[PDB]
RNA sequence: UAAAUUAUGGUCAAUUGUUAGUAUUCAUAUUAAUUUUUUUAAAUGUUUUAUCAUUUUAUAAAGGUUUAUUUUUGAAAGAUUUUUUGUAUAAAAUUUUAGGAAUAGUUAAUAAUAAUUUAUAAUUUUGAUUAGAUUGUUUUGUUAAUGCUAUUAGAUGGGUGUGGAAAAAUAAAAAAAA
């Protein structure tokens, strides 16, 4: 527990201070750090309209306001269209877009990834263009709804980000609501005509048989760790109870 | 175990029966309910005196007031004739 | 495990590595000048072997 | 949460009832200076050191105390380390961005936060230095930070300092500002010591808010 | 058994270093002069260095300067394989690097062979290409390796090498070199210009 | 301590301890039988110990109800003295 | 957390914490050998008393006849007797509320005195231990199993309140009718 | 704390376990989290003697008189890589001898698949330093068919323990992404004929007679004479 | 080396941060003495606290104590403005002029819509309660702030004749506030505390003049003793001094 | 300025040396203790782990202190879980010597100031400061007794400052993660 002002050292040293924690653009960390953020955003927005997130064109701010607007936007746009004064990095390392292969595969396929860093280079715009309709329903009030890559076909989302500055700089933790689908109950909701095609059953059905047992049990031939009870490592390294164990050699 | 080991325990008539050291704790306060030979104010020890003396703490404190109605002249008759001794009522 | 454990000079024996710390430990003051530089024109003659087998390939 | 919610609702209700003759300053006492134990302990403008077992009337805040965080690269034995650093300021109720700077810069007390100008900002959001608190709705529980005129770039080498595990520091660099507080020259006293965490104290990988095994 | 409480903090974790109460009590006057001496002794500075306030490694800087600075054997090169050993260890043998070479690199230090030393020094750069460096081999590989070993007149190497390429890591083995290199064939290639069937010992036949 | 069998994992290393921490799958599962003894004993005794606890908080809150009637009982008696005596003070 | 260790008498997890309950006694003749049951702190300095949350109290190992007690023929009442003064209320306030720890010789007198139940290295080597399988717990799982209300009432009883007030006693404390 | 086993039971020292819980114990020390280990002495106990049989000549040896027959170096090559696979093999062994780097491969050590263990891991990229055993390597890991949402660095990438079996259909090439592997609960239907759960978390593997029968014999019950 | 190693001046703990965020997460770095600098040594006097409803509206009437002009204290604020202007001629326009010093003991606002019937109860109300008192004497020392400096005014010690001074206070608080009603900046049952203003920033002036008065000009005279002064009158007055150069007369009592 | 009693209550105070004109507690007794007749060692390998490492293991004698030695729950106990609540370094009194005089990186205010701020500073004849002696406020011995006469083991500066806490360099009657 952590329950103590700290009165051994000086203020002015900070003599046992945790470090800050920073992201650099320059490490595939960024893309660690944001990706899930990007997924979990565009599932909100194919679930539940989102205000700012749609983006009728490129928004334009001097550049005395550029700093003070710009940072913690986030939208989309239907093209392909990138913003001026802004060099382009590209994506060439694979080790940063394998941050992206949840968002590719389970929620939609990914066409590129690129930095946009300003001549002044103190921002950081994240474009990532996604090619194809999106894999999760969409919901004809949702804010994707509005966009016509869902339903070029390939659509875009910019996201602006001051350089060298701790995770909370990006304001994707307000982008987290959990906004349901209806993609079940559209089915036997008054619109759909499937609701005299489904069939319920009440009773469940009447057992014959016991269920197939588990095949004849090998005990491990290699040499073990350990009990992971007294251990107090998880079931297998990775999640689970400790005190309920299960999924180990035994 | 718990199980088997209760269902042998509710077998059997000596048990059922109260265990003072095991149902119940007699006194869980620190200070005692009252006082024991501990020496004195004055240095006495505790066979040397006695308690309720002025050591203790102290108890405290237009018409008639309601003990006079009971209160009735020994000349009056009794209410109840109960026989006593005259050797013990003088 | 414990004579390889003696040796290292634990107080209370708990199974440490403390190498004793010798009067003499580096070499400047052991005794020995600058590593000697090998003979490069030395080095640099071809091996027997070599010219046993370049003379074979000539053959 | 529900506290600054409701105790500004009860603010707004107490400012709009009318029929009110006023505290009495006699029977509203003010915070001591003598207290037991050894320690001079500051509490809230509402706490007192002795037991008030009465809520007293709201009032309104004359005095905020704006907390702004600094970058601060500190020299850990095995490397440079950035953390983060809090100067408090109490500046009054309408005070204009210029002087929250300048409270700022007198009450820095460190050599190296304040080294150049910088500006202020909210959540990545920068603060015009022309309007006042009333205007940005600052309590006293907003996260304000401060941007340096050289924190865009600090992920290169060149400027991030220079220690001597990695990169060598010339005789020139020696007599710099920050070299020459620190000293390369082990002395048989150690005058400048420093805290030491081990190269694997955080493991394989660095210090992160996410799991990387 | 930690020696957290042994030793300073700032050197836990700490392996492979002799003598690490020698950086402990490296602060007295004769353990300061004799860590001066040592690191005179190895040379590469001017000036009086000691080092750092609380290291027990040398530093970086110093280490790879003291590495490049560092008499490389081998000072006359005589063939241009010779030439390329010296600016390979240049390249991916500098201290601390990142980088790995490539079977490119690897095809070109092998087609310098014109000795049987320089046969000897691109087989030692290949093996310590797979082995240090694990760096996946090519198609054509196999067929310099070949035209290296026939134009040198190693015969033994390429059979030792066909016997068990796949230790080797040689993934890929031609059919028709195969034969060749197993006794059953006489020819190993056909040159497609010349329309000739290497070797020139067996071209002398077909011509 | 910790038991370690004859039979186990022997570390190929002189720069340390000659025996492993690691164990034969079946240590490890006459292990787990002998733990589950352990399990058998302490559940018991980390239920009596909770009625313990429930016994000791119950006898302390009858035992303290009964000492603070007395104690206010008596310094109600104190206090009427004392008012009094300053009554005939 | 010693650079030497203290070889001799070592412990775990420091100093000083986990009040464990023991027992302490001089070495002398064994014909005047007498210990004492005494909760203490699991590190202990040259005097013990430095460290003594609480005395529970003397034991002596020695049987001795019942001469307090009549001559009697009851051959159990005959028998050797071992003298042992414990305190109740003290050792449950650190075993249940503070959650001490007990050693083997203090938690063998318990068994015998019916405090606690038999200690782990008091056993029968006629009986050895035995071994479990999990579809035969299962099995006498299913055969009887107890009710989740019952069990949730006795768990409820057992470790909550368990002095209960009921309807009569509600209805004796229950204000009279004047205050209504 | 967070994992009490068998709750806050104190009846012995050894009855709270070996280590409280997997947070670490003191703030101070991060490293001393509990997480799953593999013996890394005995996984790195290369076999010396194996190299006896041939010299192995030194990379900063390349001085002309020190260097040997070609087919002596050869052998010494083959010495040295039988050498480095005598152990075991671990995925930056197994990476280069597939294509692509055996990205979107299924990496599982020999007792990740023993017993009701069932762990394996789905490559997603590698990052090869100088030498061709380091580096590092992330993936998603997979435990009983349930994935990771997002990869993670892997643990143990050079112990000599490593094992995977190459399938052409799930290699990603690099103009690619290597995609997660479905959840057999949340992602994909679950199917006894395509995947058949083999420890759930109330479940233990029966008693083996084997075991059964030495443990008896190590208690005495079972009668044993010398022969 | 100098003194101790750990000064008692410096061993301030702040209890506004979270608990466990300052050993670890963070480290707050700030000058805590500004803030618990005494309000003896920075000056401030704690006025009656006024209700957020009668701190809107703007004050009409206030009573003084009415002296002539041959008073120790006007010369003695005089030769001080003398000083403070010779040192300094930037601090003229705050420093207010020596012919409008009164000893203020009451501030409120009557609406003017029906200020002709409350008048005269307020003036019947002091002559009734002044009619036994006899004039006082009041030694005059020392130097106050008001409204976070923006008020200078000089300390009134507890002295002679200051107990029946604060009781005559006192009753004519309860006789004006508490009976009839009038808008009283403090409390009926509340003590105002009597002072002299030497100098104040207008609400107009504070655009240029700073957002307080700089301690340094009056730090010397923090502790100045400016005498002994007897006082005779009262006068409910009102703020209009510039048409006949003197202090408006509304109400006027000879005690 | 009145007696006592519904009668021993409320639980044991008791002193022993055969001298030697007188003055004054001073040779020889008794108890307690030391002393002769040979009673009477403080043990050497702590342990586990993920292996050249990490995790657990915190007051023995050494150094002479009389205005003096004072502090934590951050480890552990410790429990569905997350989370939370609090502290604490400061005091007061008792302080030795046959012939008794000066003491000092120094007092207060200020502050995360000042080797160089401001001030009529602070200690002490009500016995200070150095020096000598002695490990401080539950321990014995003697006696009828206000007395007299004893007692112990352990906190002796920092200097990469680990740890919750320095108590951290041989010394057990401490079972220390099966
Ligand atoms: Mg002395």
């Amino acid at each position: 527990r952590r329950f103590r002002y700290n009165t051994k050292f000086p203020a002015l040293v900070s003599y046992n201070k945790l470090p800050w924690e920073v992201v650099n653009h320059e490490t595939p960390q960024f893309h660690m750090h944001v990706a899930p953020h990007y997924e979990q955003l565009l599932t909100l927005a194919a679930s539940s309209p989102v205000p700012h997130i749609i983006g009728s064109k490129h928004i334009d701010v001097p550049r005395e306001h550029r700093l003070r607007l710009l940072p913690g936007m986030l939208y989309l746009l239907d093209g392909d269209t990138l913003p001026g004064e802004f060099t382009i990095n590209r994506v060439l390392d694979p080790t940063a877009l394998q941050y992206y292969g949840r968002l590719s595969s389970q929620i939609v396929t990914v066409e590129a990834v690129r930095m946009l860093v300003p001549d002044d280079l103190r921002l950081l715009c994240n474009c990532i263009t996604f090619k194809g309709p999106l894999h999760l329903p969409v919901a004809p009030y949702a804010s994707l709804a509005s966009l016509r890559g869902a339903s070029s076909n390939c659509f875009t989302l910019y996201h602006f980000v001051r350089p060298n500055r701790p995770p909370k700089e990006l304001q994707l933790e307000k982008y987290y609501i959990h906004a349901p689908c209806v993609a079940p109950l559209s089915e036997f909701a008054s619109n759909s005509d499937e609701r005299g095609n489904w069939r319920p059953r009440l009773q469940a059905p009447k057992r014959t048989r016991r269920a197939t047992p588990l095949p004849a049990y090998r005990p491990p031939q290699s040499y073990l760790m350990g009990l992971a009870e007294r251990l107090a490592v998880v079931p297998g390294g990775c999640f689970g109870r400790r005190s309920l164990m299960w999924g180990h050699w035994f | 175990f718990r199980d088997v080991e209760e269902r042998r325990h509710s077998r059997d008539v000596v048990n059922e029966l109260p265990n003072p050291w095991y149902d119940y704790v007699a006194h869980a306060l620190p200070f005692p309910d009252r006082d024991a030979g501990y020496p004195d104010e004055y240095g006495d020890l505790g066979q040397w005196r006695a308690p309720g003396g002025p050591g203790s703490p102290v108890r405290g404190p237009r018409g008639y007031t309601a003990e006079w109605r009971d209160l009735r002249n020994p000349m009056r008759p009794p209410e109840f004739p109960t026989p006593w001794e005259r050797k013990y009522r003088q | 495990e414990w004579l390889y454990y003696k040796q290292f000079k634990t107080v209370d024996y708990s199974y440490r590595v403390i190498p004793e710390l010798p009067e003499k430990y580096r070499p400047h003051q052991s005794g020995i000048d600058q590593a000697p530089l090998p003979d490069y024109r030395e080095i640099n003659k071809m091996p027997q072997w070599a010219e046993c087998e370049e003379r074979r390939q000539s053959k | 949460g529900h506290y600054q919610q409701e105790a500004f609702e009860a603010r707004k209700r107490f400012e709009e009832s009318t029929t009110y003759p006023g505290p009495i300053r006699a029977a509203t006492p003010g915070d001591t200076r003598f207290y037991s134990g050894s320690l001079e302990s500051i509490l809230h403008d509402t706490d007192r050191h002795y037991w008030r077992a009465v809520t007293d009337d709201p009032r309104v805040q004359h005095l905020i105390p704006l907390r702004i965080r600094f970058k601060i690269f500190t020299w850990v034995t095995s490397g440079w380390e950035q953390r983060m650093q809090v100067v408090q300021i109490m500046a009054p109720k309408d005070s204009t961005i210029a002087q929250v700077k300048d409270l700022v810069i007198v009450e820095n007390q460190s050599p190296y936060l304040c080294v150049s100008s910088f500006h202020l900002a909210i959540d990545g959001k920068e603060l015009d230095p022309q309007k006042t608190l009333g205007e940005y709705g600052i309590t006293e529980q907003s996260q304000i930070d401060a941007i340096e005129q050289n924190d865009h770039l600090l992920h290169r080498d060149d400027e991030r300092p220079r220690d001597w595990t990695v990169d060598e520091i010339t005789a020139e660099d020696v007599k710099r500002s920050p070299y020459k507080e620190m000293e390369m020259q082990p002395l048989q006293n150690l005058a400048p010591r420093y805290e030491a965490r081990p190269k694997g104290y955080f493991g394989r990988t660095y210090y992160s808010g996410m799991k990387q095994s | 058994a930690s020696l957290r409480y042994r030793r300073p903090y700032w050197m836990m974790f700490l392996k492979g270093v002799d003598n690490w109460k020698i950086y402990t009590v490296i602060q007295q006057p004769d353990h300061q002069r004799t860590e001066m001496l040592y690191q005179a002794w190895l040379g590469g500075l001017d000036r009086p260095y000691t080092r750092p306030k609380c290291m027990a490694n040398q530093p970086l800087w110093l280490s790879k300067k003291r590495h490049m600075l560092r008499k490389e054997r081998l000072d006359g090169p005589e063939t241009p394989l010779e030439k390329y050993v010296l600016e390979w260890h240049k390249k991916f043998h500098s201290f601390q690097g990142t980088e790995r070479p490539t079977p490119d690199d690897l095809h070109t230090a092998l087609d310098l062979v014109e000795r049987p030393l320089d046969l000897s020094y691109a087989l030692q750069l290949l093996g310590q290409c797979r082995n240090l460096n694990n760096i996946r081999f090519a198609k054509e590989t196999f067929l310099v390796f070949l035209e290296a070993c026939l134009r040198v007149g190693r015969r033994d190497c390429a059979e030792y090498a066909l016997e068990h390429a796949e230790p080797l890591g040689f993934w890929f083995i031609d059919e028709d070199h195969r034969r060749y290199l197993q006794g059953e064939q006489t020819w190993y290639k056909l040159s497609p210009l010349d329309n000739l069937y290497y070797p020139v010992e067996e071209n002398a036949k077909l011509n | 301590r910790q038991i370690r069998p004859y039979y186990n994992l022997p570390s190929k290393s002189e720069h340390g301890r000659k025996m492993t921490g690691f164990l034969t799958p079946y240590r490890h599962w006459m292990w787990k039988q002998n733990e589950l003894w352990r399990n058998v004993h302490e559940a018991q005794f980390e239920h009596l110990r909770r009625v313990y606890k429930r016994q000791w908080l119950e006898s302390f809150r009858v035992n303290a109800d009964e000492y603070i009637y007395k104690y206010n009982i008596t310094k109600a008696a104190q206090l009427a003295q004392w008012e009094c005596e300053m009554k005939e003070q | 957390a010693r650079a030497v260790i203290k070889r001799r008498s070592p412990q775990l997890w420091g100093a000083p914490g986990a009040p464990i309950i023991r027992m302490r006694g001089h070495h002398v003749v064994w014909k005047f050998q007498s210990y004492d049951l005494v909760v203490e702190h699991t590190h202990k300095r040259r005097n013990s008393d430095i460290r003594l949350l609480h005395y529970l109290g003397k034991h002596c190992p020695h049987p001795q006849k019942s001469l307090w007690s009549p001559d009697t023929p009851v051959a159990q009442d005959r028998h050797l007797f071992m003298l042992t003064t414990v305190d109740i209320d003290a050792f449950k306030y650190w075993f249940g509320v503070k959650r001490c720890r007990l050693s083997m010789k203090p938690w063998a007198l318990l068994a015998k005195a019916g405090l606690l139940p038999p200690s782990l290295t008091q056993n029968s080597k006629i009986m050895p231990k035995p071994l479990f399988d999990k579809e035969s717990l299962m099995r006498y799982y299913l055969a009887n199993r107890k009710d989740e209300d019952v069990m949730a009432r006795e768990k409820y009883l057992n470790y909550e309140n368990s002095m209960v007030k009921t309807e009569e006693e509600r209805a004796a404390e229950r204000p009279v009718a004047p205050y209504l | 704390r967070a994992d009490p086993l068998n709750g806050g039971s104190s009846m012995t020292l050894g009855s709270k376990g070996s280590k409280l819980s997997p947070e670490p114990h003191r703030r101070r020390m991060p490293w001393t989290a509990a997480k799953e280990y593999v013996p890394g002495v005995v996984l790195n106990a290369r076999d010396k003697m194996v190299l006896d049989g041939v010299q192995l000549l030194d990379i900063e040896s390349i001085d002309r008189a020190s260097q040997l027959d070609p087919l002596e170096v050869l052998r010494a090559v083959v010495a040295t890589r039988e050498y480095n696979i005598s152990t075991g093999k671990n995925i930056f062994q197994l990476a280069s001898q597939a294509t692509y780097n055996g990205r979107g491969q299924r990496f599982y050590r020999k007792e990740w698949q023993e017993g009701t263990y069932d762990k394996y891991v789905t490559l997603s990229a590698i990052d090869f330093d100088r030498d061709g055993n380091k580096g590092t390597a992330y993936g998603y890991i997979t435990f009983h068919g349930e994935t990771t949402t997002r990869p993670v660095q892997v643990d143990f990438a050079d112990v000599p323990g490593w094992y995977m079996d190459f399938v052409e259909e799930r290699a990603v090439p690099f103009t690619g992404i290597v995609p997660p592997p479905p959840s057999i609960g949340t992602d994909v239907p679950v199917d006894p004929h395509s995947y058949r759960l083999k420890a759930y978390p109330y479940y233990d593997a029966p008693n083996p007679p084997e075991f059964v029968e030495r443990l008896l014999k190590d208690r005495g019950v079972l009668p044993d004479t010398p022969t | 080396e100098r003194g101790l190693y750990f000064p008692i001046n410096h061993r301030i703990v702040d209890h506004r941060i979270a608990p466990g965020v300052t050993v670890e997460e963070t480290d707050v770095q700030s000058r805590y003495r500004r803030e618990l600098r005494t309000n003896f040594a920075t000056g401030e006097t704690r006025q009656t606290i006024a209700p957020p409803w009668s701190a809107r509206e703007r004050p009409t009437h206030f009573f003084s104590l009415r002296l002539p002009s041959r008073n120790s204290v006007t010369l003695r604020v005089k030769e001080m403005h003398n000083h403070l202007l010779f040192s300094h001629q930037q601090c003229a326009p705050m420093l207010v002029s020596p012919t409008k010093l009164h000893i203020t003991l009451g501030v409120m606002t009557i609406p003017e819509n029906s200020r002709e019937e409350l008048v005269k109860n307020i003036q019947q109300s002091m002559s009734e309660t002044f009619a036994c008192v006899q004039p006082l004497q009041l030694r005059f020392r020392g130097l106050g702030t008001f409204d976070f400096g923006r008020v200078l005014f000089i300390r009134v010690v507890p002295e002679a004749d200051f107990g029946r001074l604060e009781r005559a206070v006192c009753d004519i608080r309860r006789r004006v506030g508490g009976v009839l009603g009038v808008d009283l900046k403090g409390n009926p049952h509340d003590s105002y505390v009597p002072h002299v203003t030497v100098a104040k920033i207008r609400p107009n002036q504070r655009q240029q003049l700073g957002d307080t008065i700089p301690q340094s000009l009056w730090a010397d005279y923090q502790h100045h003793d400016f005498g002994d002064v007897t006082l005779s009158t009262v006068d409910l007055c009102r703020m209009k001094g510039s048409p006949d150069g003197y202090y408006h007369t509304e109400g006027a009592v000879h005690l």
